[PDB]
């Protein structure tokens, strides 16, 4: 039907334009020479790549990018798993789903990080994990975990009951039923939790800025913020924009592969 | 027996989560509460004593808290209403659309994957006149960041564009549940394209939209980046997370900057309580 | 409304046609039954009428206007789904009321119609229970309730009584046939149970492998099956069949010669000859030779077979036997029959009830 | 082996890493200097130091404090005073050739709690093609702005109007040049209206702010301008006048050789073409710098900061960096020896010429190479000799925030009322009461 | 394994009991059929025996020991669900294989069982399509493979042939009977179709409102129904019942008189006298007076009525009639019957085949 095709065409170009224009503006702030990054024009002229080769001069950004990949992936892998176990418990099992467990799970996400980070600093001073991946992945997982447990519970609670009756009748042990019956039907929930947790880790600041100080654990979201420039007071705008256009690409590549699974 | 074995399995099954939440977070919460009862200052940690409830009355009685609170509440309800109404629309076109769905599914989620500092500077340079591409569309000398209602409107937009993909994705993932035959059974029973949404789609996804609404709202109340970078603390529009930071990180009054954290925790807890008790289909139900 | 189907189809990639060249017209208030094997395309046909499945080729018309592209809401028809799909989130009263609320009727009149039809569907009161609490034989009733209330341009029904007990089948069949005539409403009804078909149908239609095989009244089908398939499909037990050789006065079967009735022998004279033929005879048209009166015995043929097994239904017995040589076995013997297992019995047949078929084609010769 | 951890702001590493390397050769191997990064945000560097200092971090030795932090780090006992040095020498490398403003700037209750290493001062920058001479007083800036407005030229005055600490630096410079000050020198009393001279000075500073904000043809954005927007407002030729720090000159020349500015079209020059390196950074020959600079003096120029009173030099408020030894440190004598090494005259030269941070030791203002890099050096020397200072007090961060929140937005000022409002507001900060705004 | 239920119950909060004191031993290899109205505790019983629902009071035993608390996997009895539950991500092939993969059998041997059981069901070729592509009879047929593959400790089945066409049911039932005999394996089966009960059942159980009414062979429920509900329950058409008055040698009917067999009248002397009799006869035991030959006329008794409606199915006529007076009406009569539409008819009954019941108690007094 030519009407149905025309309607979806105009809606698709409207949505792509609506979402991407503020990203195209960031790309134009990246590509303009510093003589005209203040010119007021959306479409650039006299384009220069100088701002990318500025941030890539020396390993200080590229190491922070590698750290952000490692910490981001290990956070989503572990938090989806231990959030998955806990979510399946509250969703299907008889007694762990006590309103206390959801109560404490909310309290971790309900309370501001701004207070918590100083007690966390003086812990990692003691334990010795400070300015290293474990002492940064650990708080990441703790503050990610409420979203994973609460989200995945709200999907596992919706897989129809006679599939679980059939799994009992077909003699399957509960972990094997979870593997072969529950998780394949709940896959949009799994994928959504993995995306939301990865993107949460991939641009966190208050913890990463406080619990790191050297290339051993500094991460792209802070290494883009602390860029140098021509002065103590002048904002390095083309370097900030060039940083965002690099640091967003993993957040495209991860989504592009995983969104294949989201279908009914 | 099943029940004796299922609780025994269940206690294994929650074990890593409750341990990892408790062992890391119990001391920070306990210390952040306990500092609230005392005249602690980070510049003289030995010169400190218990002050009782005085750190609560001294914030709760102050017009700086109420002005910041009123702004964070007004920004919260207006942004969440727009982001939810838009969120449904974006979830539906991300679900139904015939035209190569991976293009929309990536292009509509990439805003969430832009770094919060670059996003805030993107909007800040976009709205300064003679220098921002959409600021030049205004009449002469407009400069809308300079005064209260237009700068509040700009931060609502700078929030809606960046976080409507969060709710659109939970809406999409929840909406992928709904059995197509119950939609067909509405359609041949004469339900229109909107009449089925309000009476078949929404009431079946109700427990999933609670998650989207809740975690989104509890995040919106603690706004900071998009109203510190863009128009940093000007013409009275400071959100309460900025009020907390300004009394802690750049004043060292730990004994009060902790009270200004406990009170946003309480106010956010009332919103959390109301959402779960009005929905009823919540996680422990 | 009239309904006209013209060469409609549905087809799918492995392409395979699920429904093929289907063509018919349905008059105002007419009660059509659809019948056939499972997987032959029946629901697929109802999904094409409903608009829930897009037609791959052919044309569909209602009341004299084309409807191929019109959405199901605009077609204004009511359907009972094979799965009896019922919402959650809505207790039975409001679950039944739903289509009336979409029609925006006055709320009091909606409630009155619900609590009338709650009685006529034997659902008890309107009950106020969520569907999760209800048995399969209760859920199928709630699904009927949605369709019963609306008063559509036509009723479509996919095996609407299948999950009910034997009494509720005949009693709900009475409720259906009353209301369909009361509303004068064009009807398509689908069932595997041909005993429903022969009492509900103004006409009956039978399908195989996506294609119609016969159309008629139930008496037309049973008296005059157009092919060996439909001759085997209808009735219970199914028709008995034997391969046989034509004779110039009749037919030479494996047990003897039956002289064909002269008028039908003249039709076999008018007809083109097959190289072999099959006869079909009703098992109830096979009887004990001693139970015939002389005025049947002058036409009947008679023969003997060893009674191997029997089974009973009070008014009748299904005498079970077997015979040497290849097929193309049951007799349905009267209440006064004195049969016992292992006996040699003297049988007879109503020779007027020989249907005859082409053995290569499977086409019936006896139908006009 | 001994190593001394020298903590410095994120943007300075390219200077101090090289200077630490030079010291690691020059010390003769007793100990080494290791350079460490704090964050880029000034109020965030404060917290990373305050955590380590409270957490007894033994890896903390020498710090580059911001200029206004001295009274905080001194009252906390986090900075050990130079009068406690084991050698008896740190206080003697301080003073003996140091500029008097920066030297005084480090002191709390007249003790040296830190040793100055860098200093900076605002200047007035002007379009030398659009007026016969630069104005010497704020009424004269209003006169040239009002003239250019009538004539149809650039009418904006580029300034630090936003609620950031630069508004306090500007206001404090007006208040000081008017002859007042925010606090008593002991920081115990708020002196803005304790006597009619102080009120008069205060209301004169407020009235000058009100005037330059509200005047006909001012920048409509002036409620939100900072150093970044002040610079571009002159580079785009929309302002005629600017008050800014000395970094603006090479930034203009770098923009001019890129063709960003229409009044100085140096991108057309065949000798200047190629003066920018592979990473787009201006790196001229001596002749390319002289060509660019000579062409700029046709049209763009610098002047001493303009006064509040007729024929009176302005007491400008300083920026800078001060070295201090941490009271958690484990190598105190070596840390004072590292500080004395970091302040040697050849490292001050490197910091000034290669590093772009103005020297604090007087002798470099006599070096022709320093005078080549900073053409305005005589005006800097003069202003640095007579400097104002920020009101160094332990509660300064509260005072500065509550004061800046009382002024902004600058259009709403009314001098008598705002002198009352500031007297009340700053007194709450000294009393330690209520929330910081 | 034996199964024993002992006073079991299930009750749901409004509390309402769906099963009431149900009590039975089931022998090793016994083939029980449950039957009843809609919504009367059937599936609730199969859920209690499967352990999918917890018993509220009373006890269940397997193999001579209690099981109320034990896991479903401890019981290891196969089940086919009312919903025909299936795994929608897995193909039909791995759906049917799923219990074998849960049992960890070798891949080639598992595939050989899948082939042998696809053939044993006569289901189809090895289709391997996602279940959401299937037609209704196909889904239910695929849902048999899960149960039929695994050779369990017992079978539970809930309406397993309900959706299929009759031409498949007559095959699949026979396969289930062969397999159940071949494996000697205890079976519960549940159906609306009482014709299945009178061919599968080792015993049949009739239940109403969660309460058992009779237990026995199909012939015992058919020829000696214990109470008026079960007397109305099985065969076709429904049994015909009248109020009647006691006679000193038998019964005075509203339309006639019958001398009873002395032994049946002696049972009416062993039992206490009700205030009125209720009497019953199966429609298939009613005959034409023209059907009385010399032998039959001595044992029969007779009366006459108008046929109210006449209908036919070839093998029988359903002669509807109505008498003067109240009922507590159809006769099923031979293919030899020459009765016409609405005709006045002389009628005959076998005086040995009548049944009599207590009008206050509802119990069969002819029962023994
Ligand atoms: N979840 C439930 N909530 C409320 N009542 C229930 C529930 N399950 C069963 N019942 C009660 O049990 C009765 C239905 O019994 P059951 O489910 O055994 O029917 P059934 O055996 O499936 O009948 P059929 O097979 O003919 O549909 C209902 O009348 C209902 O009151
Ligand atoms: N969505 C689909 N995709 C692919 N094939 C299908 C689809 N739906 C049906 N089919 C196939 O086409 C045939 C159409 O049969 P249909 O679904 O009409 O069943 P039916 O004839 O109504 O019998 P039943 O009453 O058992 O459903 C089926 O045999 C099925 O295998
Ligand atoms: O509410 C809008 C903001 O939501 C996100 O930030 C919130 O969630 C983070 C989780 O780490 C917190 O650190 C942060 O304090 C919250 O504001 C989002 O990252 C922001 O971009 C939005 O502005
Ligand atoms: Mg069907
Ligand atoms: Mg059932």
């Amino acid at each position: 039907d030519a009407r149905r095709a025309t309607w979806w065409s105009v809606v698709n170009i409207l949505v792509i334009v609506y979402a991407l224009i503020p990203v195209l503006w960031i790309l134009s702030l990246s590509l303009k020479p510093t003589s005209s990054v203040k010119d007021g024009k959306l479409i650039p002229t006299e384009i220069t790549f100088a701002n990318y080769k500025a941030i890539f001069s020396g390993d200080a950004f590229t190491s922070a990018l590698f750290n952000s990949i490692g910490i981001g992936l290990i956070t989503t892998i572990i938090a989806v798993v231990i959030g998955g176990m806990a979510a399946y418990a509250v969703a299907r099992l008889q007694f762990p789903g006590k309103q206390l467990l959801i109560g404490v799970a909310l309290l971790i996400a309900m309370f501001p990080h701004i207070s918590l980070v100083t007690p966390i600093f003086n812990m990692w001073r003691g334990i010795g994990l400070f300015d290293t991946w474990p002492g940064l992945i650990i708080p990441y997982i703790t503050f990610a975990l409420p979203l994973a447990i609460y989200t995945l519970s709200a999907f596992f609670r919706e897989i129809p009951w006679d599939l679980e009756k059939a799994a009992k009748m077909d003699g399957a042990t509960p972990a094997q039923a979870f593997r072969k019956v529950i998780a394949p039907l709940a896959a949009p929930g799994i994928v959504t939790a993995a995306i939301l947790v990865f993107i949460f880790a991939w641009n966190d600041l208050l913890l990463a800025l406080s619990l790191t100080a050297t290339q051993r654990a500094i991460t792209a979201p802070v290494a883009i913020a602390n860029f140098t420039g021509s002065s103590q007071f002048e904002e390095p705008t083309g370097s900030i924009a060039a940083g965002a256009m690099v640091i967003t690409i993993p957040i495209i590549i991860f989504v592009l592969i995983f969104q294949r699974r989201i279908v009914a | 027996d099943d029940k004796k074995s299922e609780r025994r399995l269940a206690f294994w099954l929650i074990a890593p989560a409750v341990l990892l939440m408790l062992a890391v977070t119990a001391y920070p919460i306990g210390y952040a509460v306990w500092l609230s009862l005392q005249r602690y200052n980070l510049a003289e940690p030995h010169d400190t004593e218990f002050i009782g409830l005085a750190n609560y009355v001294t914030v709760l009685t102050d017009g700086y808290w109420w002005t910041a609170f009123a702004v964070t509440l007004g920004i919260t309800v207006v942004s969440v209403a727009i982001e939810f109404a838009l969120g449904l629309a974006l979830a539906l076109v991300m679900h139904r659309t015939i035209f190569g769905k991976g293009a929309v599914r990536t292009a509509i989620l990439i805003p969430y994957g832009i770094v919060t500092v670059a996003a805030s500077y993107s909007w800040y340079y976009a709205w300064t006149p003679g220098t921002g591409y959409l600021a030049n569309l205004l009449p002469e000398g407009s400069a809308p960041l300079t005064d209260q209602l237009p700068s509040l409107a700009i931060v609502v937009l700078a929030e809606v564009w960046k976080t409507t993909p969060f709710m659109a994705l939970l809406l999409l993932a929840g909406l992928a549940l709904v059995p197509q035959d119950l939609l067909n059974a509405a359609q041949v029973d004469g339900a229109g394209p909107w009449k089925r949404l309000t009476k078949v789609i929404l009431p079946m996804i109700k427990p999933a939209i609670l998650v989207a609404l809740l975690f989104r709202t509890l995040d919106a109340f603690r706004i900071f980046d998009n109203i510190y970078i863009l128009t940093g603390g000007s013409n009275d529009t400071g959100s309460v997370s900025i009020l907390g930071y300004d009394n802690l990180f750049k004043a060292f009054n730990v004994g009060l900057g902790s009270a200004i954290s406990v009170l946003i925790f309480l106010s956010v807890a009332i919103i959390a309580f109301i959402y779960i008790k009005i929905f009823g289909a919540a996680a422990p139900g | 409304a009239e309904i006209v189907l013209d060469r409609v189809t549905k087809s799918y990639p492995d392409v395979r046609a699920a429904v093929k060249e289907f063509s018919m017209t349905i008059a105002d208030g007419e009660f059509i039954i659809l019948v056939g094997p499972s997987g032959c395309g029946k629901s697929t046909t109802l999904n094409m009428i409903a608009g829930l499945e897009e037609i791959t080729s052919g044309e569909l018309r209602i009341g004299g206007e084309r409807v191929n592209e019109k959405a199901p809401k605009d077609r204004d028809i009511a359907m009972v789904f094979q799965s009896y799909a019922l919402y959650p989130h809505m207790t039975v009263r409001q679950n039944i009321a739903f289509p009336l609320t979409l029609a925006k009727v006055p709320k009091a009149e909606i409630a009155a119609k619900v609590e009338e039809t709650a009685k006529i569907l034997d659902l008890s009161e309107l009950l106020d229970r969520k569907p999760g609490q209800l048995s399969g034989g209760q859920r199928q009733r709630v699904a009927m309730g949605r369709a019963i209330v609306r008063s559509p341009k036509a009723f479509l029904m996919d095996q609407p009584l299948s999950n009910l007990d034997a009494k509720l089948r005949v009693q709900m069949r009475a409720e259906i046939s009353r209301l369909q005539d009361r509303l004068g409403t064009t009807t398509v009804y689908v069932t595997h149970d041909q005993t429903e078909a022969m009492t509900l149908g103004d006409r009956v239609v039978v399908m195989l492998a996506g294609e119609v095989q016969q159309i008629g009244t139930p008496d037309e089908l049973y008296s005059s099956p157009a092919n060996l398939f439909v001759a085997g499909f209808i009735g219970s037990p199914a028709m008995n069949f034997f391969p046989a050789t034509r004779t110039d006065v009749g037919v030479r079967l494996p047990f003897g010669e039956v002289t064909l009735t002269p008028h039908m022998l003249d039709l076999l004279d008018k007809q083109a000859r097959p190289e072999n033929i099959i006869v079909g005879i009703r098992p109830e048209h096979i009887e004990d030779s001693a139970l015939l009166d002389g005025y049947a015995r002058i036409r009947a043929l008679t023969f003997s077979v060893r009674a191997d097994i029997v089974e009973s239904l009070g008014a009748d017995k299904y005498v079970h036997f077997t015979t040497e040589g290849a097929g193309a076995f049951i007799a349905r013997v009267s209440a006064d029959s004195r049969v016992r297992t292992g006996e040699q019995i003297e049988l007879a047949i109503d020779t007027t009830k020989l249907s005859i078929f082409d053995a290569a084609t499977g086409l019936n010769l006896t139908r006009d | 082996g001994i190593v001394i951890n020298y903590y410095t702001p994120a943007n300075e590493e390219a200077t101090f890493k090289a200077v630490a390397n030079r010291c690691n050769e020059q010390l003769g191997g007793r100990f080494q200097i290791a350079q460490r990064n704090l964050p880029k945000g000034a109020d965030d560097q404060r917290l990373q130091l305050a955590r380590r200092l409270t957490g007894n971090d033994k890896s903390l030795d020498v710090m580059a404090l911001d200029v206004v932090w001295t009274a905080e780090f001194a009252e906390a006992g986090w900075a050990v005073p130079l009068s406690e040095d084991p050698a008896g020498l740190a206080e003697a490398d301080a003073t003996e050739n140091t500029l008097p403003g920066p030297l005084e700037t480090a002191r709390w209750q007249d003790e040296l709690y830190a040793a100055p290493i860098t200093t900076n001062t605002q200047l007035l920058w002007y379009r030398a093609d659009l007026m016969p001479a630069p104005p010497t007083t704020w009424d004269g800036m209003l006169d040239e702005a009002n003239r250019l407005y009538r004539e149809g030229g650039p009418s904006w005055i580029a300034v630090q109007g936003k609620q950031y600490e630069g508004m306090v630096v500007w206001f404090n410079t007006l208040l000081q040049s008017a002859g007042g000050q925010v606090l008593s020198d002991d920081g115990q009393r708020v002196t803005l209206t304790d006597t009619p001279e102080h009120r008069a000075a205060t209301v004169k500073a407020l009235r000058i702010i009100k005037s330059v904000a509200t005047a006909p043809g001012a920048d409509p954005s002036i409620t939100q301008t900072d150093e970044n927007t002040a610079r571009l407002a002159l580079e785009q030729g929309k302002a005629a006048l600017e008050v800014n720090w000395p970094y603006v000159l090479p930034s203009l020349l770098e923009n001019a050789v890129k063709g960003g500015v229409s009044f100085l079209p140096l991108d057309g020059d065949p000798a200047l073409q190629g003066s920018i390196n592979d990473v787009g950074t201006f790196s001229p020959t001596d002749e390319q710098f002289d060509i660019a600079f000579d062409a700029s003096k046709k049209v763009f120029g610098f002047a001493p900061y303009p006064g509040v009173n007729p024929d009176e030099p302005a007491r400008v408020t300083l920026g800078g960096l001060n070295l201090a030894v941490a009271s958690t440190s484990q190598h105190k004598a070596e840390a004072f020896e590292a500080i004395r090494c970091l302040r040697n005259v050849e490292n001050q030269r490197y910091t000034s010429i290669e590093g772009g941070l103005p020297a604090v030791r007087t002798s470099l203002y006599d070096d022709p190479a320093f005078q080549k890099k900073y053409p305005q050096y005589e005006i800097i020397r003069q202003q640095l000799t007579n400097a104002a200072v920020r009101p160094a007090t332990p509660v300064y961060q509260a005072v500065s925030t509550r004061m800046s929140a009382t002024l902004a937005p600058i259009s709403d000022i009314d001098p008598e009322r705002t002198a009352d409002e500031l007297t009340e507001a700053v007194q709450k900060a000294i009393d330690g009461k209520g929330l910081i705004p």
